């Protein structure tokens, strides 16, 4: 078994930057290293083979170097098309023991943007169906890291929430997040105050957006 | 078919020199690498020299400075010149054909597996001089009676029993080579003890180089 | 002392399979250097049976086979036949020696005629030779198969310059060997006990005179 | 062109049997090795195995040997991946890739790849989406949305005002609930002045259930 | 117009020695440098030509013969050698001008459970002429009684499979062999080394 370890796991870069990604092997794989590019919802594409040989249709800005245990893929001038996840794979071994790296995600660097926080109360039509969904939205925020907390009558909630995060927006290079709290109608009637507390680098203080079922 | 003939062997004194020649037929001699390999009497094979088609030469450390290898492609012959001969050099020397010569980009020793071997030439190196056999019989104690020869050079020696009438029961045991280069042999005859009381046994031993013929009587 | 070490003797009756081993060193086998196997019938020039560690030359029976593991290499003979009886040698290249190395050699006998054990008749020195002031002792070994033996000379229960003959084949097709080691001074009188020891198929036969 | 076309997406229940296909065009199918790669949800690529078509050589990855069968038909230039008994962990994307070839003592990676086939294995039977409004708040930019809940299987496609509204629209990735039913949210940012004067309708289509729902999202009335 | 040596050497699939492949190389410029620069090859032995200086000579035609054999049997692919592969599969001329090149292929041509696709001929009535191929499947009569289409004692199928396993030793491991034949005839030289 040969282990392929890729550094970094993630990087954020601007167009025109030089990007360097390293793949390391547990034992020597000689020249049989392959570099792949994959984009969300799309199949992997083979950029490089033999550690330095470019597949047809791959621009010269992509370059490959390295031997034995250590290999490196470099993009000389980063391009809008080049923001994607990149993988390294070994072909030295028998097909049985072929292995891939964990991959490096290349993302667009952006100035910090605070999340815009919105809370949507449960709809009455869903309440008739017997379930209550409360939604908190963090909109157009960079960086990706954000902490969302659901407080019901100022009581912390755990295990009742699910989160989804958007991929970076094409126009603005920001992320949007949705947190949904699913409760019973009976528990929804039981408690007055539903609050979403948001922590992000752009916000100096956590921002809480809340609604009172009784007050409104 | 392939014929390899070796010549030039003989009995020579230590510190002597001699030339061995191998004549090759039935194959293209120039293309083949050639080797010299020696086998001491009752002993294993030892590689002595190698000559390539190109003329690259490798020698064993034991023979270095005393033995040289040569080839003549017109005469299709291999030659080994031997100087400062020693008793350890005594052996049967074999002409050996190696693989077809090649140029190797890669490093490493040449391929040398010996498909073709000559019948060989025996080379004997000894400081010994001709010596008459000294005969001492071995007395009985069926009974076994025999005759012993000590410190004799060189073989052949012939032993006969009771003028040769007694053929059955008589074994001529192998000669031994001593550090001196002298040879010792025994001949043993097995016959009834009842015969021993009533039958005389006389052994006749002849050494032609010594020109000494002796008759020995063995009795209890 | 041979760089490649082989078993001295191997025995098998017809139709059996026997193995001959060539032990090695970091210099020769186990450096990857090839091993070649040669068969020599008595009184004949050596003949190539295996080359390139496994390849069999044309006209060499399929029963002969070659394999190598680590320092060691082995030749396998299957369906043993009387013609197969020979002395077998292994060849390799040694980097330290900068030359090709041969093994000491192995004697293989198809068992054929029944196994037999050495018969020994040690002889004390003759008085006429004693009158000569020399002393000679002859250990005579007869009618043994395989004809491969080890001879050790014992004086006064002590291990003992000794010279011993190569095994020889008698008319019976049994073998005979001879040891004539003879010391005149300071021990034949000193020792009133003497013996010669022969080992054959793990058996030691002793004849004592002094 | 060299084209690898994979079979359409598959949804199956646990313990069932599945065979998926990749058809090759523009190259000699017999000349090039063809293999299968699994991408588990939110995970990296894994090689399952390869097959050389027409010489009956199938080489499996260590991980997947004995759990899957890889086959090929040279007559239709197609390759197949088969699961004897489907399991929930088998749910993943599955890709067909052609190995470019070999050089010296080693292999080369896959130059050409298929579009991919999504295999979902679940106890859940197919269910239509329920669309619930995420109303704009009576608070200069306001957020409105639609919540699509309790639908199986994926995909669900969401539009706003029949494609007139694309700006400010984020349609979130679906999440899998303990029910085995997926839920998704689509939200759009609009001018606050717009809420009274503009009608915003979310159009949600689920092909598996043949379900289309258009939901008006309107400011709540107090 | 560089000679297409990569197609022979870097080919995904190699032929069995009984059905060995021959590719003509012609009307091209040959850089033998790729071959001598490489550290890839376990055997690079040239007969009648030096491994170096091939570029300075010009050859009317070049032939590349490719097959897969076990490593020890690379010793059989030489002028004047004898054995099953030389006698019944691929025979090199005594007057051979060309190069024999071989490299280990275990990761490429070995699989767990064995690869039995590569094959060799154990028996033939006569030893093969130089550069001759036999793809026959006829049963071989090694005995006095005719086979009559049935395998048995002294009646054998001509072909057998190498069993190539990663666990196997290097001598029994798969090795890929290219033999380059350089020919001189009374013709203008299609293949020339780059220097001349
Ligand atoms: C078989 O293929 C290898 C690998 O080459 C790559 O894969 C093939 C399938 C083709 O698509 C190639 O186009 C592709 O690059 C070939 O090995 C390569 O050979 C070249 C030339 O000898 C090497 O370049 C040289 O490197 C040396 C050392 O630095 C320099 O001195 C030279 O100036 C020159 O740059 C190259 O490094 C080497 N690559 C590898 C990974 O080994 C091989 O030549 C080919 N076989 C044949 C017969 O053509």
């Amino acid at each position: 078994d040969i282990q392929m370890t890729q550094s970094p796991s993630s990087l954020s870069a601007s167009v025109g930057d030089r990007v360097t990604i390293t793949c390391r092997a547990s034992q020597s794989i000689s020249s049989y290293l392959n570099w792949y590019q994959q984009k969300p919802g799309k199949a992997p594409k083979l950029l490089i083979y033999a550690a330095s040989s470019l597949q047809s249709g791959v621009p010269s800005r992509f370059s490959g170097s390295g031997s034995g245990t250590d290999f490196t893929l470099t993009i000389s001038s980063l391009q809008p098309e080049d923001f994607a996840t990149y993988y390294c794979q070994q072909s030295y071994s028998t097909p049985r023991q072929w292995t891939f790296g964990q991959g490096t995600k290349v993302e667009i660097k952006r100035t910090v943007a605070a999340p815009s926080v919105f809370i949507f109360p449960p709809s009455d039509e869903q309440l008739k169906s017997g379930t209550a969904s409360v939604v908190c939205l963090l909109n157009n925020f960079y960086p990706r890291e954000a902490k969302v907390q659901w407080k019901v009558d100022n009581a912390l909630q755990s295990g009742n929430s699910q989160e989804s995060v958007t991929e970076q927006d094409s126009k603005d290079s920001t992320y949007s997040l949705s947190s949904t709290l699913t409760l019973s109608k009976a528990d929804y009637e039981k408690h007055k105050v539903y609050a979403c507390e948001v922590t992000h680098q752009g916000l100096s203080s956590p921002v809480t957006k809340s609604f009172n079922r009784g007050e409104c | 078919e392939v014929q390899l003939v070796e010549s030039g062997g003989g009995l020579v004194q230590p510190g002597g020199s001699l030339r061995l020649s191998c004549a090759a037929s039935g194959f293209t001699f120039s293309s083949r690498n050639m080797n010299w390999v020696r086998q001491a009497p009752g002993k294993g094979l030892e590689w002595v020299s190698y000559i390539s088609s190109s003329g690259s030469i490798y020698y064993a450390d034991s023979v270095k400075g005393r033995f040289s290898i040569s080839r003549d492609n017109v005469k299709n012959s291999l030659y080994l010149q031997m100087n400062s001969l020693r008793d350890e050099d005594t052996a049967v020397y074999y002409c050996a054909r190696g693989v077809v010569g090649y140029y190797d980009m890669l490093t490493g020793p040449p391929d040398n597996w010996l498909d073709a071997w000559g019948q060989g030439t025996l080379v004997t190196v000894s400081s010994a001089s001709t010596k008459g056999p000294s005969v001492f019989p071995l007395a009985p104690s069926t009974a076994a009676l025999g005759c012993l020869v000590k410190d004799y050079f060189p073989e052949p020696v012939t032993v006969s029993w009771n003028s040769g009438a007694l053929t059955s029961g008589v074994h001529t045991f192998p000669a031994v080579l001593q550090s001196s280069g002298l040879y010792s042999l025994s001949s043993v005859v097995t016959v009834p003890s009842s015969s021993l009381g009533t039958q005389t046994y006389i052994c006749n031993v002849n050494h032609k180089p010594s020109n000494t013929k002796v008759d020995k009587r063995v009795e209890p | 002392q041979s760089v490649l070490t082989q078993p001295p003797s191997v025995s098998g009756a017809p139709g059996q399979r026997v193995t001959i081993s060539c032990t090695g060193s970091s210099s020769n086998i186990g450096a990857g250097y090839d091993v070649h196997w040669y068969q020599q019938l008595p009184g004949t020039a050596p003949k190539l049976l295996i080359y390139g560690n496994s390849n069999r030359p044309s006209g060499v029976p399929d029963r002969f086979s070659g394999s190598k593991s680590g320092t060691s290499a082995s030749l396998a003979i299957t369906g043993l036949q009387a013609e197969d009886e020979a002395d077998y040698y292994c060849q390799s290249y040694d980097s330290s020696l900068s030359g090709w190395v041969f093994g000491g050699g192995t004697k293989l006998t198809v068992l054929g005629q029944p196994k037999a054990a050495p018969s020994v008749t040690l002889f004390p020195p003759s008085s006429e030779e004693l009158q000569a002031n020399k002393a000679t002792l002859v250990c005579l070994i007869s009618d043994f198969y395989p004809g491969a033996v080890t001879v050790a000379w014992k004086a006064d229960s002590s291990p003992v310059g000794v010279e011993t003959t190569t095994p020889s084949k008698q008319s019976n097709n049994k073998y005979a060997a001879s040891s004539y080691l003879s010391l005149t001074p300071e021990q034949w009188k000193s020792h009133r006990s003497y013996s010669c020891q022969v080992t054959h198929e793990g058996s030691t036969v002793e004849k004592t005179v002094a | 062109e060299v084209q690898l076309v994979q079979s359409g997406a598959e949804v199956k229940k646990p313990g069932e049997s599945l065979k998926i296909s990749c058809q090759g065009s523009g190259y000699s199918f017999t000349s090039y090795w063809i293999g299968w790669v699994r991408q588990m949800p939110g995970k990296g690529l894994e090689w399952m195995g390869i097959i050389y078509p027409g010489e009956s050589d199938t080489r499996y990855s260590s991980s997947f040997q004995g759990h899957v069968t890889i086959s090929a038909d040279k007559s239709i230039s197609t390759a197949y991946l088969q699961w004897s008994s489907l399991k929930a962990s088998d749910t993943a994307m599955y890709y067909c890739a052609r190995i470019r070839g070999v050089y010296s003592s080693g292999w080369i990676g896959g130059d050409y790849w298929g579009q991919g086939t999504l295999v979902t294995v679940s106890s859940a039977s197919t269910k239509g989406p329920s669309v619930f409004p995420l109303a704009p708040s009576s608070k200069g930019t306001a957020a409105l949305g639609c919540l699509v809940k309790d639908y199986f299987p994926e995909p669900v496609t969401v539009s706003w005002n029949s494609g007139a509204l694309t700006s400010g629209v984020h349609t979130f990735p679906a999440v899998l609930q303990s029910s085995g039913l997926y839920s998704l949210s689509s939200v759009v940012t609009v001018p606050s002045s717009s809420l009274g004067t503009q009608t915003y309708i979310c159009n949600v289509n689920h092909k598996p259930s043949n379900t289309k729902v258009d939901k008006k999202v309107e400011p709540k009335s107090c | 117009n560089l000679c297409p040596f990569g197609e022979v050497f870097n080919a995904t699939r190699f032929a069995s020695v009984y059905a060995w492949n021959r590719k003509r190389i012609s009307n091209c410029v040959a850089d033998y440098s790729v071959l001598y620069n490489s550290a890839s090859f376990s055997t690079f032995k040239c007969y009648g030509v030096s491994p170096t200086k091939l570029n300075d000579l010009c050859f009317t035609n070049v032939y590349a013969d490719s097959f897969v054999i076990r490593g020890d049997e690379v010793r059989q692919i030489a002028p004047g050698q004898t054995g099953k592969i030389a006698d019944y599969n691929y025979k090199l001329p005594d007057d051979f001008t060309g190069c024999v090149i071989a490299w280990n292929s275990n990761n490429l041509d070995s699989k767990v459970g064995g690869n039995y696709n590569y094959l060799y001929r154990l028996f033939r009535k006569s030893n093969l002429k130089p550069f001759e191929r036999d793809i026959s499947t006829e049963i071989y009569q090694a005995g006095s009684t005719p086979c009559n289409g049935v395998e048995g004692f002294n009646c054998y199928f001509p072909l057998q499979s190498y069993g190539f396993q990663p666990t196997n030793g290097v001598g029994y491991q798969p090795y890929r062999v290219v033999v380059l034949s350089f020919e001189l005839l009374h013709a203008p030289a299609t293949v020339c080394g780059p220097k001349k």
